[PDB]
RNA sequence: UAAAGUUGCUGCAGUUAAAAAGCUCGUAGUUGGAUCUUCUCGGCCGAAGCGUUUACUUUGAAAAAA
């Protein structure tokens, strides 16, 4: 079930056996990463990205065309965001209800979100602060967060 | 039937199936007699596979004739509908009857009256006829079912699906039960017309008996 | 069932159900032994001959005794391939 | 969530096996739990059963010949020397004269009287009886 | 243009390089063969008498085959009269790490050197023109492994005979059985 | 119901199931390729699009985003691919 | 001390008999999905016996008597 949430819905992708790139498919590889490159200096995050390409370029998953992830990708040619996208969304949506909460102060409801996201952010920095994706000292804080993003 | 041609429906029990409205089984399923139907009509009734409740027909058939003692084979019915078809089946083939009330205790009480220890159960609907369904569970009583869509299969351990709701449905299933039995006993015929018309196990209410008189 | 010398010394082996491979109790009563006349394959008539089929009273408890049954039949010929 | 998945598939094939299934539906599949199958089935007492490959992690479907009385999982895996073995026996038999005890030793996944053969001890996974 | 691991090719190899040297010398495939080059060959019995020809192929070239596979395959059957031909990529399996060891090898193995994916990169390559659809994996009651491997059905009509020469090709450079069968729902 | 051969479904039970819960996992989704009166080069969608991908040679789109299937335009035809 | 499976690791209980924190977050703790088949050459033809680590398992040595 959600971390911190009672729900346990059964709601997510469903990948196809084959893994080959589709018949439809007629873009090689390199065309595949020229617009992933060209989509990331439009400044879309990697699942805006393969949003992107599968509703509009048909192509059902790059990993299997470019034999590569889209983060990877972007990390090789280097214009990969500073801090990865889940992490950065995350703080994204405590400054904004840290924003919010500074004005309506009766919140408690907003109170307790915000110890959650708290909560997320803090498992997800030290999860990528032990794969030495970010720098150890990487700290999240209540005030210098909304440079952050 | 083994995929026997001789024991193989014919035209005419197809015929005499539809008129009688054998395929037309309930609004509603039983999970476990869900493998006899085979679609569901657009005012939801579910259609009986015909060569289902044929196979089951002489299946319960090779059960019965497998007795040696008819009086052994117990046939009961509690409705109205199948009283003179069980009554006409017990004349055709051997077996004894159980018309109307059912006492609790015909099969585990041992000294009781009417005291008597069958061999095999033929009934013509588990809802109705729950009573010696319940009490086979008590002396090892295999049991024959003339079941529906709807009706549950608990102590049935051989269901033949045909509807059950309508006198002429359970009339000619009884015939057609009677018919198997002394076909594959050995007397009357298989190859041309049973004497005995469908029509004379059918249950007829007063108004048909006084409109007919 | 057999003893170092080989023989036999159990009271007697019992019943197992056709549809789950159980031991039948001595005392379980709901439990059924079914015989399903064998039938001449041109005439259509009782030979003689019949296939036996033990269900024990779990299983018709249940309903699957029917279930059960009619599998036992079609993987014996008894039912034709539907 | 979901750890040992040992003990999610022995417990799903002992409640197929008491509900009288033909065939139990196994997810995920392992290395372990295909090498205790095998035990099992070298013993005569699952019979056949087919690994259908995903392309994340293998289903097993396994044919269930109705000859088990219990099969189970031992956790924590506690390591299970040779002269230790007797008294997991007398504990987790029914009989000295039937049932089996699986333990992975450096030799492979094997029963208990295969291990007192090779004379190797290991860490016991489970019985079954 | 056979280059085998000893460089030495044998006569089956040399009579393949000459084959495929006459495909580019005259015919329709000029352009793609002079880049190309293949690596080993060898002629095992897929069933009975019957044989079959494996063409051993560099890794970065398989691709390179696999857009011309249908035209080569026929050319060389053409050729070598009713031998089917499949072509297989050649591909080194890195043995498992043991306790035991030398000090040889300072990097970890890769997650394609290993039997595992080599044999399924294997089954993949060994009929381009089919792509499995699925598999599964039946032990008999003697322990023994049976693969069975799902094609597509629409792209049977042309590899129903190819079927028991993947078996024994596969029985050959893998040692495990393998049937092959086309189910309905893709 | 005590026999039920997992290995080998049917077709409309499969496709009746949850994409996860079937034997193997397989989207209920599909790609389509979408053509306008006017313009010449076919231009893949996804069935479950989640943007308003538009025609770069129509002033009209292509489909609308929804809370699952994508909603086709009228005048554009679709051919699902596969 | 056993009986005491009335201290429960084996092996107890927690709806109503005694009993689950008012609820959630969270560190330490505990638990954790699939996946990887001798080399300086050498004493009647002339030696590899860890030339990447623990747990575990098996062996050997060493380990007072009573």
């Amino acid at each position: 079930g959600r971390m911190h949430a009672p729900g346990k819905g059964l709601s997510q992708s469903a990948l196809p056996y084959r893994r080959s790139v589709p018949t439809w498919l007629k873009l090689t590889s390199d065309d595949v990463k020229e617009q992933i490159y060209k989509l990331a200096k439009k400044g879309l995050t990697p699942s805006q990205i393969g949003v992107i390409l599968r509703d509009s370029h048909g192509v059902a998953q790059v990993r299997f065309v470019t034999g590569n992830k889209i983060l990877r990708i972007l990390k090789s040619k280097g214009l990969a965001p500073d801090l990865p996208e889940d992490l950065y969304h995350l703080i994204k949506k405590a400054v904004a209800v840290r924003k919010h909460l500074e004005r309506n102060r009766k919140d408690k409801d907003a109170k307790f979100r915000l110890i959650l996201i708290e909560s997320r952010i803090h498992r997800l920095a030290r999860y990528y602060k032990t794969k030495r994706v970010l720098p150890p000292n990487w700290k999240y804080e209540s005030s210098t967060a909304s440079a952050l993003v | 039937s083994g995929a026997l041609d001789v024991l193989q429906m014919k035209e005419e029990d197809v015929l005499k199936f539809l008129a009688a409205g054998t395929h037309l089984g309930g609004t509603n399923l039983d999970f476990q007699m869900e493998q006899y139907i085979y679609k569901r009509k657009s005012d939801g009734i579910y259609i009986i596979n015909l060569k289902r409740t044929w196979e089951k027909l002489l299946l319960a058939a090779r059960a019965i004739v497998a007795i040696e003692n008819p009086a052994d084979v117990s046939v009961i019915s509690s409705r109205n509908t199948g009283q003179r078809a069980v009554l006409k089946f017990a004349a055709a083939t051997g077996a004894t009857p159980i018309a109307g009330r059912f006492t609790p205790g015909t099969f585990t009480n041992q000294i009781q009256a009417a005291f008597r220890e069958p061999r095999l159960l033929v009934v013509t609907d588990p809802r109705a006829d729950h009573q010696p369904l319940t009490e086979a569970s008590y002396v090892n009583l295999p049991t024959i079912a003339l079941c529906n869509t709807d009706s549950p299969l608990r102590y049935v351990d051989i269901a033949i699906p045909c509807n059950n709701k309508g006198a002429h449905s359970v009339g000619l299933m009884w015939w057609m039960l009677a018919r198997e039995v002394l076909r594959m006993r050995g007397t009357i015929s298989r190859e041309h017309p049973w004497e005995v018309m469908p029509d004379l196990y059918f249950y007829r209410d007063p108004e048909e008996i006084e409109k007919e008189e | 069932m057999q003893n170092d010398a080989g023989e036999f010394v159990d009271l007697y082996v019992p019943r197992k159900c056709s549809a789950s491979n159980r031991i039948i109790g001595a005392k379980d009563h709901a439990s059924i032994q079914m015989n399903v006349a064998e039938v001449d394959k041109v005439t259509g008539r009782f030979n003689g001959q019949f296939k036996t089929y033990a269900i024990c009273g779990a299983i018709r408890r249940m309903g699957e005794s029917d279930d059960s049954i009619l599998r036992l039949a079609k993987a014996d010929g008894i039912v034709s391939k539907n | 969530v979901r750890m040992n998945v040992l003990a999610d598939a022995l417990k799903s094939i002992n409640n197929a096996e008491k509900r009288g299934k033909r065939q139990v539906l196994i997810r995920p599949c392992s290395k372990v739990i295909v090498r205790f199958l095998t035990v099992m089935m070298k013993h005569g007492y699952i019979g056949e059963f087919e690994i259908i490959d995903d392309h994340r992690a293998g289903k097993i479907v396994v044919n269930l010949t109705g000859r088990l009385n219990k099969c189970g999982v031992i956790s924590p895996r506690f390591d299970v020397q040779l002269k230790d073995l007797e008294k997991w026996q007398n504990n987790l038999l029914p009989s000295r004269q039937f049932g089996f005890i699986v333990l992975t030793t450096s030799a492979g996944i094997m029963d208990h009287e295969e291990a007192r053969r090779k004379h190797t001890g290991g860490k016991i996974l489970g019985f079954f009886f | 243009i056979v280059k085998p691991n000893g460089e030495k090719p044998d006569e089956f190899e040399s009579g393949i390089s000459q084959a495929l040297l006459e495909l580019e010398m005259n015919s329709d495939l000029k352009a793609q063969l002079r880049e190309l080059n293949i690596t080993a060959a060898k002629e095992i019995e897929v069933g009975g008498g019957r044989k079959a020809i494996i063409i051993f192929v560099p890794v970065p070239q398989l691709k390179s085959f696999q857009k011309i596979q249908v035209r080569l395959v026929r050319e060389l059957e053409k050729k070598f009269s009713g031998k089917h031909v499949v072509f297989i990529a050649q591909r080194r399996i890195l043995p498992k790490p043991t306790r035991k060891s030398r000090t040889k090898n300072k990097q970890k193995r890769p997650r394609s050197r290993t039997l595992t994916a080599v044999h399924d990169a294997i089954l993949e390559d060994l009929v381009f023109p089919s792509e499995i659809v699925g598999k599964r994996i039946r032990v008999k009651l003697d322990g023994s492994r049976l693969i069975k491997v799902h094609l597509d059905k629409a792209q049977q009509n042309n590899v129903e005979h190819k079927v028991e020469t993947f078996s024994g090709v596969y029985k050959k450079l893998t040692g495990k059985d393998v049937n092959f069968e086309f189910p309905e729902f893709q | 119901p005590l026999a039920k051969d997992l290995l080998h479904p049917s077709p409309e039970e499969e496709k009746r199931k949850h994409k996860k819960k079937r034997l193997v996992q397989s989207p209920n989704s599909y790609f389509m390729d979408v053509k306008c009166p006017g313009c010449y080069k076919i231009t893949t969608v996804f069935s479950h699009a989640q943007t308003v991908v538009l025609c770069v040679g129509c002033s009209t789109v292509l489909c609308q985003p929804t809370g699952g299937k994508a909603r086709l335009t009228e005048g554009c035809s679709f051919r699902r691919k596969q």
